[PDB]
């Protein structure tokens, strides 16, 4: 009978730290012996940096993939008013020159040598532009704006749109636009006060980049061991040992070194892999939850998932998935069918509810009692091969105001 | 790359610093990606900012619906 | 190519190497040569293992695609196809698959004036299935796309409560159908 509306948080990563490794700078320091004698292995180091380019290709084009799905991008009206629906921290805010609303700028405050750190192609200035861009393509052209050239729709009919489409009649909607429109302000504020308040929510971005440096940082510290040779300095045994003595502790050095930067590689290598795959289901939920409305159950948050909110993320995105939750339960009775006149009635969409002895008919989700009419049954058969069903009269429309 | 270009026409970026294309405050769309927001393509070689297509805004209002 | 290399030891021959080197140390190369070929192997066999799995997650989305975009129609909006998707035409490629993807793309769009409800002798109206929507002092109804204005019936709109509390609403006469046909 009254329902409540809640929104909660899902944060999938989307794109690691792209890392550049050079084979002969972190062999050995400018070094003529290295250069004589790591090509007698031939061309190993020249796929590691195939491989490393083609990540840092794969995770650009991932990156622009999973946020890059409109052709046009949007701009909000000035006119802030939507109905009583009051989105001042969902909008981003003119007023901070980076153009970012408070929710992602909490969360990136929440969030925290011959190697190369590449940047990512896209910096934060574009991102947040594209989530303003989508934010205001879902606010102002409902849901019916990626399938060509843009459109306007206001706010509370593309709600009765939305309502129609989860299972409910729209009328329901306008009863309660208020409550709604106070609810959501209410759920805005406590996933905000849920956001500034749990610090372990945002653990996965943390855990990767956690995860990046411990390798990067593991891989240095080993980068500075002896392998077993008589020392751990890089250029020490030019000078200290002869040249001809010093060719099998220098193999044995470039070897060890060349497999620590194969497992490092391959380590990275498979969470590159993990990585893609966990953008791609971001990207396939991007598409499905924010470009139009799903009708699939348990997929953008918990419950009937109505629409959701993209929100700007380092190396990931954050979602705001507003979903309906029934509540308020009372027990009644229920018939499969009613037989009038000897013939069988069947509901048109909905079920036979009764409190008492008084049979009313009412939508799926919802409660409210309606008159039990012809338009909203057919006749089928007759009330003989059905079971459980009880006796009542059925009110025939169109008989009592042709008689005059 | 990330080296800054103090040491070593030239212009300055957030990678470090491009030598031989000259920079353009226009928009053109991206064909070769460099990093951080830049993109260069060839017509002599210039450098430009992303452009993220066109600023379109539709008309809002409180009654306003639009059928094709 | 990578057989080719010696890998730090003499020479990269296998037959000829044996006999101008003396077995004692002959052992010792070959044992460099296995180490490395094997670590050339082990290489080789990840870079196929990653690519298979990459390539499997790939064709079991393909195949989801196959089960859903070609067996039927998919409601769920651009997963075939950009838009709305209708149907799909899968063609034999080498080592791949390729899509077709019959789609829906409106144009031609023209503005209009809509409301929420109609507020008539005291009561609310709401499309059954259409919308309200007109162009000037004459209202139509109408469906999501291919706009075809309708004269408002009791067939295609209901009534429930009252019209108070609805914001927006505009009045509008209804054509009530059977209403000249009573005196026949
Ligand atoms: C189950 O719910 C239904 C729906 O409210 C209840 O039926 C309602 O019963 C009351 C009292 O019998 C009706 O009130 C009467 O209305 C007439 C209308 O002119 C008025 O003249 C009378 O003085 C009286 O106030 C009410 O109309 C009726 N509602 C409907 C839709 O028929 C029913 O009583 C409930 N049963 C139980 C066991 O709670
Ligand atoms: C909004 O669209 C409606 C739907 O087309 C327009 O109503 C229709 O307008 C035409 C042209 O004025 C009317 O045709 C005329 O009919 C009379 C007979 O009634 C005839 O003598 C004229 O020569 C002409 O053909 C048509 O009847 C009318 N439809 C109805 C149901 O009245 C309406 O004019 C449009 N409004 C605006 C402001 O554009
Ligand atoms: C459904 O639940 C909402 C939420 O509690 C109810 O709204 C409350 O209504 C009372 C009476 O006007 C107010 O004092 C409260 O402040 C409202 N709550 C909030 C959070 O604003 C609503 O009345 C309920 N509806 C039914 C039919 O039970
Ligand atoms: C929408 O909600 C925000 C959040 O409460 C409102 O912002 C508040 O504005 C008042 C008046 O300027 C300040 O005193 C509060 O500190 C603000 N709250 C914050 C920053 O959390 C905003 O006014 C609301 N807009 C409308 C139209 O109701
Ligand atoms: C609904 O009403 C019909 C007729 O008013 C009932 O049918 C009769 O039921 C009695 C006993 O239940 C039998 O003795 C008659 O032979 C039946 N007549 C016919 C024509 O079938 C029916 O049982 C009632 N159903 C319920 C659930 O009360
Ligand atoms: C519907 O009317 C609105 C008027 O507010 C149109 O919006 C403007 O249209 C003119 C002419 O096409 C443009 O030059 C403006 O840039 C538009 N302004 C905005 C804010 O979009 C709108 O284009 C009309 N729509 C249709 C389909 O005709
Ligand atoms: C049509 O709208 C008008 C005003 O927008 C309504 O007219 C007023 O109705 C109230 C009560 O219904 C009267 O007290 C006023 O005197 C009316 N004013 C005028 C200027 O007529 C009218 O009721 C609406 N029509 C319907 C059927 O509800
Ligand atoms: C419905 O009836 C069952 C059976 O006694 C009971 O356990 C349950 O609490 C009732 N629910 C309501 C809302 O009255
Ligand atoms: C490069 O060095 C100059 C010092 O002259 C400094 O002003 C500038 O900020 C430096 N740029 C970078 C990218 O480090
Ligand atoms: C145009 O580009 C130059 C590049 O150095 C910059 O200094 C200048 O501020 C730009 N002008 C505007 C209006 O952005
Ligand atoms: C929508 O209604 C509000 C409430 O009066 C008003 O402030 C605003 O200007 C209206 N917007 C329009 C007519 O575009």
């Amino acid at each position: 009978t009254n329902f409540t509306i809640s929104v909660t948080t899902e944060i999938l990563p989307v794109s690691m730290t792209k890392t550049s490794v050079d084979c002969t700078m972190y062999i050995c320091g400018d070094s003529t012996e290295c250069s004589n004698l790591l090509l007698q292995y031939g061309s190993f180091c020249t796929q590691l940096k195939r491989a490393l380019t083609g990540i840092a290709v794969e995770q650009d084009k991932n990156t622009q993939e999973v946020f890059a799905q409109v052709k046009q991008i949007y701009k909000t009206p000035p006119i802030k008013y939507f109905g009583g629906f009051n989105f001042s921290q969902i909008l981003p805010d003119p007023s901070k020159p980076s153009k970012r609303s408070p929710i992602e700028d909490l969360l990136f405050n929440k969030v925290t040598n011959g190697l190369t750190v590449l940047p990512p192609l896209l910096t934060d200035e574009m991102i947040a532009q594209y989530t303003s861009a989508l934010l205001a393509g879902t606010i102002t052209s409902g849901w019916t704006f990626g399938a060509g050239p843009a459109l306007q729709i206001p706010f509370p009919m593309q709600m009765a749109y939305r309502f129609n489409g989860i299972g409910v009649t729209q009328n329901v909607l306008y009863e309660n636009q208020k409550l709604i429109a106070n609810q959501f302000n209410s759920a805005i504020g406590k996933i905000q006060d849920s956001l500034s308040s749990t610090p372990s929510a945002l653990g996965k971005l943390q855990d990767v980049v956690n995860h990046n440096a411990q390798a990067l940082n593991t891989l240095v510290k080993q980068l500075s061991s002896k392998f077993g040779a008589i020392s751990s300095v890089l250029n020490d045994i030019l000078s200290r040992l002869d040249p001809p003595e010093a060719e099998v502790q220098i193999d044995r050095l470039i070897t060890g070194r060349l497999q620590s930067l194969q497992t490092y590689v391959t380590q990275q290598l498979i969470r590159a892999a993990e990585i893609r795959a966990s953008a791609n289901l971001a990207a396939t939920k991007m598409s499905e939850c924010v470009l139009g409305q799903s009708k699939r159950v348990d997929f953008c948050g918990k419950g009937y998932h109505l629409m959701s909110f993209p929100q700007s993320a380092p190396h990931g995105v954050v979602f705001l998935h507003v979903t309906y939750v029934p509540a308020q339960e009372k027990n009644f009775t229920t018939a499969p069918a009613i037989c009038h006149d000897g013939k069988a009635h069947f509901p048109r969409e909905g079920v036979f509810v009764s409190n008492g002895t008084h049979w009313f008919v009412t939508q799926r989700n919802f409660y409210e009692p309606q008159i039990i009419t012809t338009d909203n049954t057919f006749v089928s058969g007759n009330c003989d091969v059905v079971i459980g069903i009880v006796n009542n009269t059925v009110y025939d429309p169109l008989q009592p105001e042709l008689d005059s | 790359q990330g080296v800054n270009c103090t040491e070593v026409n030239v212009f300055q970026t957030r990678a470090g610093c491009l030598i031989g294309a000259e920079y353009v405050n226009n928009s053109y769309e991206c064909d070769i990606p460099i990093g951080a927001g830049i993109c260069a393509s060839y017509q002599s070689i210039i450098a430009y900012t992303m452009s993220l297509g066109a600023e379109n805004s539709v008309a809002y209002s409180n009654n306003s619906i639009a059928i094709p």
